RNA sequence: UGUACAACGGGGUAUUGUAAGCAGUAGAGUAGCCUUGUUGUUACGAUCUGCUGAGAUUAAGCCUUUGUUGUCUGAUUUGU
RNA sequence: GAAUGUUACCGCAAUAGUAAUUGAACUUAGUACGAGAGGAACAGUUCAUUCGGAUAAUUGGUUUUUGCGGCUGUCUGAUCAGGCAUUGCCGCGAAGCUACCAUCCGCUGGAUUAUGGCUGAACGCCUCUAAGUCAGAAUCCAUGCUAGAACGCGGUGAUUUC
RNA sequence: GCAGUCAAGCGUUCAUAGCGACAUUGCUUUUUGAUUCUUCGAUGUCGGCUCUUCCUAUCAUACCGAAGCAGAAUUCGGUAA
RNA sequence: GUGAACAGCCUCUAGUUGAUAGAAUAAUGUAGAUAAGGGAAGUCGGCAAAAUAGAUCCGUAACUUCGGGAUAAGGAUUGGC
């Protein structure tokens, strides 16, 4: 679909940054379900 | 699903978001919400 | 950065390429700081090595008092002016870029700071701390 | 951040603690004298109103009614001003003063109870405590009691009692204009 | 989190967003944009740009009933007396006569 | 021949910075006629203010649509 | 891209290519070692350099969105609204493109080299070596990643009547 | 230009840790010579820029053996391009 | 008309509207522009490009053949009504 933003703290013991939030850039996948209609079934060869 | 099992702290991290920004992208976009947008601006020439 | 830099720096965007002239932002004397390395920095065919804010230069001064001119001597960047962006989200930017002359350790030659100084440095270069009016 | 509560009807306070960001959220970006209802800070308090009055940060600094902002900024003050005491006739200091408008920075909110909820707050609705001071001059201790230039205040005029371990004392003002 | 606002125009900053400059003398201003940051190099008023909050507040432009009153007063009347004073024969003796 | 498709139109989202028109005791001022002013009157004046965050533009590779109009069998070729 | 019945869908994997690099700080630890002066490392943590592959939420750059506004000179009697000045000029400017100027991501098994070893004769002793064998490197083979043989191949759908 | 063999010496002592005279065996073909076979009915000079790939006589990085290696530092050597 | 102007830019009269055409807008070009931070580090070399510019006022060094150097340099101002 696309991206946006978001804001988190952030858990890093050690990091300048821990516990401290950060802006960070993401992306969204529009992922209604999937449906199922087959299946294939292989069997291993000497080719593959 | 990854081909390994990650241990790299950065995996394993259980992040918590804070916030989503919801702006438009279609510009610079001041505002989550058409609520958020009436509050700021006030009564327009359209509206009510 | 290093030798008496206790702590790490987050990668900041380079401003300061070799050739840079900074304004000097102490009491030691010195007008200027012209860059002419960046420490720590690696190679490219054709890169300048560049300073960013909190970096460790070594630099000559152009102008100021005699006896501080004609040598090289170690310095640190303590404003910028090329924008560059923080975790926290921001791209912030100063209004001029500035160092003050320092020694391998990390002690400042001179002994009071003009101006702002960015946190990035503060955190990184303590006597540069110290002599700090307003940090970020 | 503490809450610092008042019920100037009775005279009490005590204060309060909350530990929570959506309860706290609620006083933000208010001001001084702004009101707030009660059941979102905490059941404790549906009902109850709250003038927010003032309050302290961290570093300690004040609020200062007018100043607006949620920030804090360094003012010039004078005498007949808040969050200063002048040393010194014509006496003015530049101070830092901390912003009217509530955020997660305060310390401290001062919150005074307007009106009373449904249910009563222990060491504030269920303690009372006594003016301090009565009346002193003349026409004051006639209002105070209602008496018209008839009466004479004399008598009317409060008495405080005292112990000497075996001999009590009784002390009044001393009656003016 | 916390929503700044723009030094110039007024508008909400969200996070991460628009630019910070830090003057010359400590003076940290704040832009949701290079519109307003523009306008500011610029020396621009922002008094006289219509747009901004500031010119508009200025201008008392669409405020209406936040000038419109509304109903916040107490109710109370309760007597306490006097700190050494017995607060008993302090309502006896109000019994007042006109 | 349908949760169709398109062209418009509507709504959203953006960009700019307050449209034309009209009005005004706002305006350095200026003319003209007298009944020569106890705001005299009639008009002119860069700019200003009000209606007015208005007007304009906004998919050409933004989003959306109960509205409107329209379109929905031409051509060629393939076999173990 | 012809031809291997046609057409369509889903796959296999021969062969070929292949990729990650280096540093610092913390901690270990003022420790081991040392008369002292000095003064490490493995495990753990945070960052960085060089390289690569993407990506455009954010920021920045680009402007014929000739989108909105402004400006000069002229021309359309004035107004409105415009034309011309090889894109007249200026400020802002969405969208797209795009930058260590922006963000995100860069896999883990085996077998080996040097070398150190086991057992062990030759040679009653002794030997890592002669037989047999353990451990082992930025190496090698795979995993993974990119093509997919247009003369390598599998599974599956539908297969024309004037 | 690079690498060996003998080992008198150097290295407080001690030939060979690291070196190594007098001699002497070689390898290399980015040195310079020597030659004049090809091109004089023409195969565009020097350097730089750009970009690929290759060699190893390895400067760094991985794992090692040795030291006149206490530590830290360094030097010698191996597998390594 | 603007303007110092026979300049440039717009216009009247007169004259042209001739130069293969259509559809797209890949690479690489030619010609025209812009770029954050730095500012010659690029390069034989600032090559190319950028910067400056009109007018009024103010201010103007070395040196000199006393004529200059000189718009030296450096500044402020500029619309409409
Ligand atoms: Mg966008
Ligand atoms: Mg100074
Ligand atoms: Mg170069
Ligand atoms: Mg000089
Ligand atoms: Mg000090
Ligand atoms: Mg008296
Ligand atoms: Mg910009
Ligand atoms: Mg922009
Ligand atoms: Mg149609
Ligand atoms: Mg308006
Ligand atoms: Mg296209
Ligand atoms: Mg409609
Ligand atoms: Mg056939
Ligand atoms: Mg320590
Ligand atoms: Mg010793
Ligand atoms: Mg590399
Ligand atoms: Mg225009
Ligand atoms: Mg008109
Ligand atoms: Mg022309
Ligand atoms: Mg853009
Ligand atoms: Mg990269
Ligand atoms: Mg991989
Ligand atoms: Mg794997
Ligand atoms: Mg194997
Ligand atoms: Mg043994
Ligand atoms: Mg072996
Ligand atoms: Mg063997
Ligand atoms: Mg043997
Ligand atoms: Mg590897
Ligand atoms: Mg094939
Ligand atoms: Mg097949
Ligand atoms: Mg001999
Ligand atoms: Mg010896
Ligand atoms: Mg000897
Ligand atoms: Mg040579
Ligand atoms: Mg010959
Ligand atoms: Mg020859
Ligand atoms: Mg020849
Ligand atoms: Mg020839
Ligand atoms: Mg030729
Ligand atoms: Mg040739
Ligand atoms: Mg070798
Ligand atoms: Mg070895
Ligand atoms: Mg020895
Ligand atoms: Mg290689
Ligand atoms: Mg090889
Ligand atoms: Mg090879
Ligand atoms: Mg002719
Ligand atoms: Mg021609
Ligand atoms: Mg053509
Ligand atoms: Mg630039
Ligand atoms: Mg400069
Ligand atoms: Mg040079
Ligand atoms: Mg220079
Ligand atoms: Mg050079
Ligand atoms: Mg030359
Ligand atoms: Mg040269
Ligand atoms: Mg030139
Ligand atoms: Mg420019
Ligand atoms: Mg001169
Ligand atoms: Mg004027």
């Amino acid at each position: 679909a696309g991206m946006t933003t978001i804001v988190r703290d952030l858990d890093r013991p050690g990091s300048k940054f821990h516990k401290r939030e950060v802006v960070e850039a993401v992306t969204v996948v529009d992922t209604p379900p999937v449906v199922v209609v087959g299946v294939v079934g292989y069997v291993e060869t000497p080719r593959g | 699903k990854s081909l390994y099992t990650n241990t790299s702290r950065k995996a394993l991290e259980e992040v918590s978001l804070k916030w989503i920004d919801t702006a438009s992208k279609f510009g610079k976009g001041r505002f989550q919400t058409p609520a958020e947008k009436h509050a700021f601006m006030g009564t327009l020439k359209k509206d009510l | 950065s290093g030798n008496g830099a206790q702590g790490t720096k987050f990668r900041i965007s380079l401003g300061l390429p070799v050739g840079a002239i900074m304004n000097c932002a102490d009491n030691s004397g010195a007008r200027n700081l012209y860059i002419i390395a960046v420490k720590g920095s690696g190679s490219r065919l054709n890169r300048l090595p560049a300073a960013s804010l909190g970096d460790m230069v070594m630099a000559t001064v152009k102008k100021g008092k005699p006896e501080l001119r004609k040598k090289v001597m170690p310095a640190i960047v303590v404003r910028q002016a090329k924008s560059w962006r923080r975790r926290d989200g921001v791209f912030l930017y100063f209004e001029d870029n500035a160092g003050v002359i320092a020694n391998p350790k990390g002690e400042m030659k001179g002994s009071a700071i003009t101006g702002p100084v960015g946190k990035e440095c503060a955190d990184l270069w303590p006597r540069v701390a110290s002599n700090s009016g307003v940090v970020v | 951040m503490k809450l610092n509560i008042s019920y100037p009807v009775n005279g009490s306070q005590k204060t309060f603690e909350i530990d929570d960001e959506h309860r706290i959220r609620v006083f933000f970006d208010k001001r001084i004298g702004q009101e707030v209802d009660g059941e979102a800070v905490g059941d404790e308090f549906k009902g109850y109103v709250f003038k927010i009055s003032g309050g302290n940060d961290k570093q300690g600094f004040p609020m200062k009614q007018g100043v607006l902002l949620p920030t804090r900024i360094k003012l010039l003050l004078t005498k007949n001003v808040s969050c200063y005491r002048p040393r010194r006739d014509g006496e003015r200091k530049r101070k830092s003063v901390r912003g009217a408008i509530v955020g997660p920075d305060l310390a401290v909110l001062a919150l005074v109870i307007v009106k009373k909820g449904e249910q009563e707050l222990e060491g504030l609705t269920d303690t009372t405590v006594p003016k301090r001071l009565g009346p002193k001059r003349a026409n004051n201790i006639r209002k105070f009691f209602g008496l018209s230039k008839e009466d004479d205040v004399r008598d009317f005029v409060i008495r405080r009692e005292v112990t000497k371990g075996e001999k009590t004392y009784t002390k009044a003002p001393k009656i003016q204009r | 989190m916390k929503v700044e606002i723009d030094s110039f125009s007024g508008a909400k900053i969200y996070p991460g967003r628009g630019t910070l400059f830090v003057r010359g003398d400590s003076k940290i201003f704040r832009f949701q944009n290079s519109k307003s940051a523009s306008l500011f190099k610029q020396r621009k008023n922002p008094r006289r740009i219509a747009w901004t909050v500031l010119f508009r507040k200025h201008h008392k432009k669409g405020i209406t009933e936040e000038v419109a009153k509304k109903r916040s007063r107490k109710t109370v009347k309760a007597q306490r007396p006097i700190t050494g004073a017995s607060l008993d024969l302090i309502k006896e003796r109000r019994s007042l006569k006109p």
